[PDB]
């Protein structure tokens, strides 16, 4: 269904950071650092790290953008933290946007 | 409730933003923001009839000509738009839209929407139009260019006056059920 790259923004750290993300019945899974887990003079890197349950979020597209990407979205929770999300294209935007829209309606 | 998806095409800045958000929120946008995708919602009786109305806003800009027919699957009316004070933005719709729309989606109904219909008679409008050698699209043109493309309707309207705006909508969805 589903599935894909998406950056992901550290509050913290101030960076945006790579993660392979899916999205099954009405969970959303991102994985480890994609570029971290693969600089790891190991190996390791968790496809799951965690999940977040779409039925206590509602999806909100940033009109112009944030934080110097064009192309985001942001899980705005109902009862938790925003997870903001961000592709390189539109078109990701779009599929990635509606999956989560048509699951929160 | 009964669940119509409805989507609005046309030339940048022919006021089709404008037209859904004044619709919704009887509050006129004054922004101006191209637009790349945007989601609406109303829910509306129609005659007698309770209807889920989805609506979908699509960029005007070619450069998102990619991203725009994403939005087309599943479409059950389509709004095409030209603005009146615009005759770039209709001829645009024998070129482009009508074109793109019928590639994409063989069989909805069109309802054709001349917008701005403020402008039409405004004094400031047509002296530009006319340093251009240009004219405000007129009632029997529009409905020339309905007959064309063989919209189910052809419809001037208003967003900032509102003039004809809810009966956009109101055959947007007599159109479908
Ligand atoms: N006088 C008048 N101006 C309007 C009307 N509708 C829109 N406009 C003006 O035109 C400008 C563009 O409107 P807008 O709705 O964003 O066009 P658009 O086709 O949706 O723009 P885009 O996102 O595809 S690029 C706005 O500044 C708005 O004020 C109208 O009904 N009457
Ligand atoms: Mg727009």
């Amino acid at each position: 269904k589903q599935q894909g790259e998406l950056y992901m923004w550290d509050s913290i750290d101030q960076k945006w950071t790579r993660h392979f993300c899916a999205i099954a019945d009405a969970k959303l899974s991102f994985s480890d650092d994609i570029e971290q887990t693969m600089e790891e003079d190991n190996p390791l890197g968790s496809l799951c790290r965690g999940i977040l349950d779409l039925n206590t979020y509602n999806v909100v597209k940033a009109p112009q953008g944030k934080n110097q990407k064009s192309f985001v979205f942001i899980l705005e929770p109902k009862q938790d933290p925003p997870v903001e999300f961000a592709t390189d294209k539109v078109e990701e935007l779009f599929e990635w946007f509606q999956s989560i829209r048509e699951i929160t309606w | 409730s009964q669940a119509i998806k409805c989507v609005v095409v046309g030339d940048v800045a022919v006021g089709k933003t404008c037209l859904l958000i004044s619709y919704t929120t009887n509050a006129f946008p004054g922004e101006y923001i191209p637009t790349v995708f945007d989601n609406y919602s109303a829910n509306v009786m129609v005659d007698s009839k309770p209807v889920n109305l989805g609506l979908w806003d699509t960029a005007g800009q070619e450069d998102y000509d990619r991203l725009r027919p994403l939005s087309y699957p599943q479409t059950d009316v389509f709004l095409i738009c030209f603005s009146l004070v615009s005759p770039a933005s209709y001829e645009n719709v024998r070129a482009k839209w009508f074109p793109e729309v019928r590639h994409h989606c063989p069989s909805t109904p069109i309802i054709l929407v001349g917008t701005k219909l403020d402008l039409r008679d405004d004094k400031d409008t047509i002296e530009k139009l006319k340093e251009k050698k240009l004219a405000p699209i007129t009632y029997p043109q529009g409905l020339a260019l309905a007959k064309e493309i063989d919209s189910v309707k052809y419809l001037e309207c208003s967003a900032l006056t509102q003039r004809g705006l809810k009966t956009v909508f109101d055959e947007a969805i007599r159109a479908v059920l």
